DNA sequence: AATGTTCCAGCGGAATCGGCAGCGGG
DNA sequence: CCCGCTGCCGATTCCGCTGGAACATT
């Protein structure tokens, strides 16, 4: 569902075993998995700051929850993240957070594995929200809870598998006993370490799946295939500051308003009107004439023909491209025309000419729908969906005309080692991550803000160049190139 | 920095000429000319035109002598188009039949150019025709004219109607006569035309003409 | 003055949900 | 004329994208 919020409750474990840093000064696994999870609340809080994640702790000696099983702590009932809550954990960090941890409710205890399974299903089941994954993250590293009892294990497996038929997925990251992923646990029944991504994978990104456009494309007459309009790439963009008020810290409440026709006194949206003072005189009309002078088509796209892909040169952009995908529950069978206009245009390698008209009053605007062949393989390689990309094309204006009276040639032996710099250079492209500088040390900041922790981290630039590694891997041949033909003259 | 434009439109009786079936070269030619001087006005750039009719009822022409330069009357000189210069074409049905010339409101395009290029910088000149080519051709002087054009360093261009060789409408990405649309006359005319453009720059003048 | 950024305004998708009609029974 | 459901369809809320207008800089 699309207005599926995503849920994930966080079991950790305090028995004993995660207060003793085996015999080593590196980590204690529980401040691990705190480590974890606040590297989790501040990834979701600028990703998907409408989910809902809960604190739970069991095996330690006092108790909290709806319920009143014995040794369970709920520390947080899942809801949206927030300041308070990070800081609320924070307050647990290192072996000072960890003795806080000790005399606020005290690990050491015996856990059911049952009780707390039940736990989490409450509080699963107490939320109002459309819900589209529940999941679990146990942070424990013990193998046996049932070192003693079978009855206990019994009635834990079957706790398990009841969550499981709600669709609630436990998953376990082992936080590892001696440092190292030996310990191989048995519970492949209760389950569905990977783990230093979830410290550090997304510093910022974002969620979403939706249309943006519903449109008809028709085939000139009638023949009309409902087809939705995506947006596979962005340009995500700071979220808006809010006008706050300095003494309590309070949205405000514009109302914006004209009037004082030199008298003082409202005016209306109808007493108004819309002029433009060309040269000398002065042309005025009204509202929605200034808003119906550009209206020539509905909204849709409209074949006006095919060209194949190679005469369309691919400097003409303008707007980043969309996704042209059928969409069959407006008009029903468009699938199958979009499947094999699709397999059609593939095998004679021919784009479809369209005017796309995205809203109801908007010029028409030409646009390409270039066929895009679904590629996949035994990994599953799901990276870029069947349909077509709807390349905007610029009309007349939209170029420009450049200088153009500059034309030189070089000698074809600077090529040659232009060749060597740029093949010892020839790199990989990516797959992702080079993630915004302005925006990434936005979110540090106002992490820093929200947080007021040291003092704001400073993200690493990865798209600035690293130029001693450039210099030193080129080495002696950028000199040679400098001074091959053309010194300095003096 | 700025521009100036001299527009030379024919108003001739045989480009005006009753329509075939199609539309009439006279309204294409307004039709072009009005949407020019349209982007010139609401664009707001610092662009002068100057705007001369060929082939007209009177010749109000600041150079008239003897017989030639007739029917020829300079409207405007080159100043900042307004609604003047634009409701004038609007109010401009009167084709005036007496076709006289064209390269005649070439020449005087550049004796108005001459007589126009001082206490205001100027670093482009531009000229544009608009001709059936359906007149009896002026071969007083072309040599010079052409003299006069490469040392003035100025660049015109013609356009000319539908006649170049469906129900080609207005446009249409397709034919630009229907069935036959030149006469022998137009014939001449296109190919004195080219051959003058040519020599001019060549290739890409005859690459500057269109319907 | 040329442009990039910020800001404001407007349109649409999607989910929800309440009541507005029209349609049978009393 | 009532009375009662019950489809269902309109409008709201929430997002999000785009466009237009305003800003500040060399």
């Amino acid at each position: 569902k699309y207005s599926g919020r995503d849920s994930l409750i966080f079991l950790v474990d305090a028995s004993k075993a995660m207060f003793e840093s085996q015999s080593e000064d590196e980590l204690t696994p529980f401040d691990m998995s705190i480590q974890c999870i606040q590297s989790v609340y501040i990834s979701k809080i600028i990703s998907s700051d409408r989910d809902l994640l809960a604190v739970v702790f069991y095996g330690t000696e006092k108790d909290k929850n709806s319920v009143n099983f014995k040794n369970i702590y709920v520390l947080q009932e899942l809801d949206n993240p927030g300041a308070k809550r990070i800081l609320e954990l924070d307050q647990f960090k290192g072996q000072q957070g960890q003795k806080r941890f000790q005399d606020m409710m005290g690990h050491g205890s015996d856990y059911s594995l049952s009780e707390v399974l039940w736990v989490c299903a409450n509080l699963f089941s107490d939320v109002q929200f459309k819900m589209s994954h529940k999941r679990i993250m146990l942070f424990t590293n013990e193998d046996n809870p049932h070192g003693n009892d079978s009855a206990k294990a019994s009635r834990a497996r079957t706790k398990a598998g009841d969550l499981r038929d709600t669709g609630i997925f436990l998953d376990l990251m082992h936080l590892k006993k001696p440092g190292g992923f030996d310990i191989s646990l048995f519970y492949r029944d209760i389950i569905s370490s990977k783990l230093e991504d979830l410290l550090r994978k997304v510093r910022a990104k974002e969620t979403r799946k939706r249309a943006l456009s519903r449109l008809k494309l028709k085939l000139n007459k009638d023949i009309v295939i409902s087809v939705g309009i995506y947006n596979l790439v962005q340009k995500a963009l700071k979220p808006p500051p809010i006008k706050l008020y300095r003494e309590t810290n309070e949205p405000v409440k514009t109302k914006t308003r004209t009037f004082n026709t030199s008298t003082g006194g409202l005016l209306l949206p109808s007493d108004t009107k819309r002029s433009q003072i060309y040269g000398s005189r002065q042309i005025i009309l009204e509202k929605e004439e200034t808003e119906e002078l550009k209206r020539f088509d509905d909204p849709g796209l409209m074949l006006m023909g095919f060209k194949p892909l190679v005469l369309l040169k691919k400097h003409h952009y303008l707007r980043p491209s969309l996704f042209v995908y059928p969409e069959e529950s407006l008009v029903i069978g468009s699938s199958t025309l979009f499947s094999a206009l699709l397999i059609k245009c593939l095998e004679k390698e021919v784009a479809a000419l369209c005017r796309y008209t995205p809203r109801r009053n908007i010029p028409p605007y030409f646009v390409a729908l270039v066929p895009q062949e679904e590629e996949l393989d035994d990994q599953k390689i799901q990276v870029t969906p069947p349909g077509f990309q709807l390349v905007f094309l610029p009309f007349a204006d939209d170029k420009r005309k450049m200088p153009f009276t500059e034309k030189i040639m070089a000698t074809p032996e600077q090529v040659g080692k232009m060749k060597a710099i740029v093949e010892k250079l020839r790199f990989t492209y990516r797959s992702d991550s080079f993630e915004n500088p302005v925006l990434q040390q936005h979110f540090r900041n106002l992490e820093a803000l929200a947080l007021d922790l040291m003092e704001p981290e400073q993200a690493v630039d990865l798209t600035l160049p690293k130029v001693e590694a450039m210099n030193k891997r080129l080495g002696s041949l950028v000199d040679e190139f400098k001074e091959l033909v053309y010194p300095p003259d003096y | 920095n700025k521009a100036a434009v001299v527009l030379c439109m024919d108003v001739g009786f045989t480009m005006s000429n009753s329509i075939p079936g199609i539309e009439s070269p006279f309204e294409q030619a307004k039709k072009v000319i009005t949407m020019f001087v349209q982007r010139q006005v609401f664009a707001e750039n610092k662009d002068e035109i100057a705007l001369v009719l060929f082939g007209t009822d009177g010749t109000d022409n600041p150079l008239s002598g003897g017989d030639q330069y007739q029917n020829i009357t300079v409207h405007r000189h080159l100043m900042l188009p307004d609604f003047d210069l634009l409701e004038d074409i609007e109010s401009k049905i009167q084709p005036g039949s007496q076709q006289a010339d064209f390269l005649d409101a070439l020449i005087v395009s550049m004796d108005v150019i001459q007589h126009e290029t001082i206490g205001k910088k100027f670093e482009k000149r531009h000229i544009e025709i608009f001709t059936d080519l359906s007149s009896r051709f002026s071969k007083s002087q072309l040599d010079i004219i052409i003299h006069s054009l490469k040392k003035c360093d100025i660049s015109l261009q013609f356009f000319l109607p539908f006649s170049l060789g469906g129900p080609f409408r207005l446009g249409g990405h397709g034919p630009s006569f229907p069935l036959k649309g030149i006469t022998e006359q137009q014939k001449e005319g296109l190919e004195i035309v080219k051959m003058v453009m040519i020599s001019l720059e060549g290739e890409d003048g005859l690459d500057e003409i269109y319907s």
